[PDB]
């Protein structure tokens, strides 16, 4: 809200550089190593397969 | 006779405190949206006050040229005179007894009878110099007699335009009478004009305030169950 | 301190908040000089009768109300919607002055809410009356060792009476169904009766002398308050602000919001004073919360 | 979710505006008008709403 007595606000932690930055690092595993990457280390393989 | 719609008209400024960009919920006397008004001309009828009295008059109505406000005309009682004049407006409130049917090749005042045990004599600068509309409102609250009206021009001459107006408070003074009566006054030459007459009823209105601080809109809380909603 | 430990882990904690504090004060007010006539108020001799009350509206000056703390003619002196000692300084648009005279024994019933004779049929005060009232004996001058019946009161009749009301007519009391038509028979009543006052009656029957003063606070410019001084403004940092009675902190800066000539300050959201006219140069100043803030500290 | 913080919120600052009984809802006329000793009085019970 506006300026006013009593209330302030609190910024987040993480800003929403760092969210999108997360969502692109997870799309890219995704996409390129399939679900690999979430047991362990990332194992690169072609889409079609 | 002659009952006209009002079409929505008849706010003031309730509160003389600047507010801007913000709707605000108001609880104070007003006319009624889209109640009757009273129509007259070549006559003038006395009329009741009954807590309050919406007032107005077409353009080039150059006739009307004051009020007057009483209880009687005895002089019995305290009671209250406006004239406007060529230099200024007559303000004066002691006990007159007062003509009947008086006017205002040019002809001049022929109004009082008696006076006795005045009170107040300012003499104040006058409010007036597809012509000009004009709008009053007259209340009294705790011996207070609030003032207001806004001067405009519109185009037709036998009706109440649309649009939306709202009024400032010019003047006021603590009176103290007790006022049941009024009458308006003419002026002749030695000759009808129109003016409206309107009662207020208090009732809960909502105001809108643009980004100058001035109403802008306005809306009634009891009229239509979709302003209810409102 | 806060945590109640000697030992603090790694981390970080709040601990308090810090605001900034005023500098200077400043008092404004309108620079008029003229005194209002209080002196036919309290030692003016022709007053008048307790349903004739007299009216007076007093305005356009500035007052001095030491004269009634000090004095000690006045026998009582009981305000109420104010404390006594603080008039001197908050200001005010107009004051009410109402003068009438009442046997002493009747003084507790001039009250706010109060029931009673003078109360429900002469003269009744409002529940929420924010004014005070002052009263002294005056048996001295009232009476004559014949007796002076010049004063008088009503007693009869049908319902209360308004707070601000005042009634002269001494119209013949129907207390039953007779028309008696301006004769006092069994059945009807002459509405007034006069105090026998005399010098050998009692304290309780000698007369005394009543003066009320009302105040009332609307959002219209003041027009009558003490002779406080006013100094010059400060703009552009934390100073402590007083405008006719309104007190705060915070700080002057200059506006673009335009007001009306009629308005004075604003209200805009949450009924909050963000603006203020200046009564000398008629510019509109905007008032800014002082500055504050949390307090954290991040320690390993 | 956005509009239900800020209407409590909103409700939340509206709210210092009421009277509770006292009066006066503003604390400055309340300490600037009176003698404190029958003014706390007055003070609480604008602590007790708020
Ligand atoms: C005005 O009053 C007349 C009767 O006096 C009534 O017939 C008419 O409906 C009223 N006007 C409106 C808009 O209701
Ligand atoms: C107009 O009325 C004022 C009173 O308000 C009076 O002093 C003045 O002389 C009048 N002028 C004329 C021309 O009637
Ligand atoms: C008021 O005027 C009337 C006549 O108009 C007069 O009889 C009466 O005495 C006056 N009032 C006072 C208080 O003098
Ligand atoms: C005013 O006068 C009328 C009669 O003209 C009377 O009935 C009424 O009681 C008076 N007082 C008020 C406050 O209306
Ligand atoms: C205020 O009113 C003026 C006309 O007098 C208009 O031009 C302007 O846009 C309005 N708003 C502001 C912020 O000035
Ligand atoms: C206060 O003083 C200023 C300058 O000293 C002057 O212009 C102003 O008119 C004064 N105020 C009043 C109400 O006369
Ligand atoms: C009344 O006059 C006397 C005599 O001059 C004076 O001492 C006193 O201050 C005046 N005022 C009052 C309230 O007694």
């Amino acid at each position: 809200a506006q300026k006013f007595n009593g209330l302030t606000v609190l910024p987040p932690l993480l800003t929403d550089e760092m969210i999108a930055q997360y969502t692109s690092a997870l799309l890219a595993g995704t996409i390129t190593s399939g679900w690999t990457f979430g047991a362990g280390a990332a194992l690169q393989i072609p889409f079609a397969m | 006779p002659a009952y006209t719609n009002s079409f929505t008209r008849g706010v003031y400024y309730p509160d003389k405190v600047f507010r801007s960009s913000v709707l605000h919920s108001t609880q104070d006397l007003f006319l009624p949206f889209f109640s009757n008004v009273t129509w007259f001309h070549f006559d003038n009828p006395v009329l009741p006050f009954n807590d309050g009295v919406y007032f107005a008059s077409t353009e080039k109505s150059n006739i009307i040229r004051g009020w007057i406000f009483g209880t009687t005309l005895d002089s019995k009682t305290q009671s209250l005179l406006i004239v406007n004049n060529a230099t200024n407006v007559v303000i004066k409130v002691c006990e007159f007894q007062f003509c009947n049917d008086p006017f205002l090749m040019e002809s001049e005042f022929r109004v009082y009878s008696s006076a006795n045990n005045c009170t107040f004599e300012y003499v104040s600068q006058p409010f007036l110099m597809f012509k000009n509309l004009r709008e009053f409102v007259f209340k009294n609250i705790d011996g207070y007699f609030k003032i207001y009206s806004k001067h405009t021009p519109i185009n037709l001459v036998r009706d109440l335009p649309q649009g939306f107006s709202a009024l400032e408070p010019l003047v006021d003074l603590p009176i103290g009478i007790n006022i049941t009566r009024f009458q308006t006054l003419l002026a002749l030459h030695r000759g009808a004009a129109a003016y409206y007459v309107g009662y207020l009823q208090p009732r809960t209105f909502l105001l809108k305030y643009n980004e100058n601080g001035t109403i802008t809109d306005a809306v009634d809380c009891a009229l239509d169950p979709l302003s209810e909603t409102k | 301190c806060t945590l109640k430990s000697f030992t603090v882990e790694k981390g970080i904690y709040q601990t308090s908040n810090f605001r900034v504090q005023p500098t200077e004060s400043i008092v404004r007010f309108p620079n008029i000089t003229n005194l209002c006539p209080f002196g036919e108020v309290f030692n003016a001799t022709r007053f008048a009768s307790v349903y004739a009350w007299n009216r007076k509206r007093i305005s356009n000056c500035v007052a001095d109300y030491s004269v009634l703390y000090n004095s000690a003619s006045f026998s009582t002196f009981k305000c109420y919607g104010v404390s006594p000692t603080k008039l001197n300084d908050l200001c005010f648009t107009n004051v009410y002055a109402d003068s009438f005279v009442i046997r002493g024994d009747e003084v507790r019933q001039i009250a706010p809410g109060q029931t009673g004779k003078i109360a429900d049929y002469n003269y009744k005060l409002p529940d929420d009356f924010t004014g005070c009232v002052i009263a002294w004996n005056s048996n001295n001058l009232d009476s004559k060792v014949g007796g002076n019946y010049n004063y008088l009161y009503r007693l009869f009749r049908k319902s209360n009476l308004k707070p601000f009301e005042r009634d002269i007519s001494t119209e013949i009391y129907q207390a039953g169904s007779t028309p008696c038509n301006g004769v006092e028979g069994f059945n009807c009543y002459f509405p007034l009766q006069s105090y026998g006052f005399q010098p050998t009656n009692g304290v309780g029957y000698q007369p005394y002398r009543v003066v009320v003063l009302s105040f009332e606070l609307l959002h219209a410019p003041a027009t009558v308050c003490g002779p406080k001084k006013s100094t010059n403004l400060v703009k552009n940092k934390c100073v402590n602000f007083n405008f006719n009675g309104l007190t705060g902190t915070g700080v002057l800066t200059e506006s673009n919001k335009k007001f009306l000539p009629f308005q004075q300050f604003g209200r805009d959201i949450a009924d909050t004073t963000d603006a203020v006219r200046d009564p000398q140069t008629l510019e509109i100043l905007d008032i800014t919360p002082c500055s504050f803030g949390g307090v954290s500290v991040i320690t390993p | 979710v956005v509009n239900q913080n800020a209407q409590a919120l909103n409700t939340l600052v509206k709210q210092l505006s009421s009277n509770f009984g006292a009066i006066s809802s503003v604390l400055n006329d309340i300490l600037s008008r009176l003698d404190p000793p029958e003014a706390e009085v007055q003070i609480d019970r604008l602590i007790t709403g708020r």
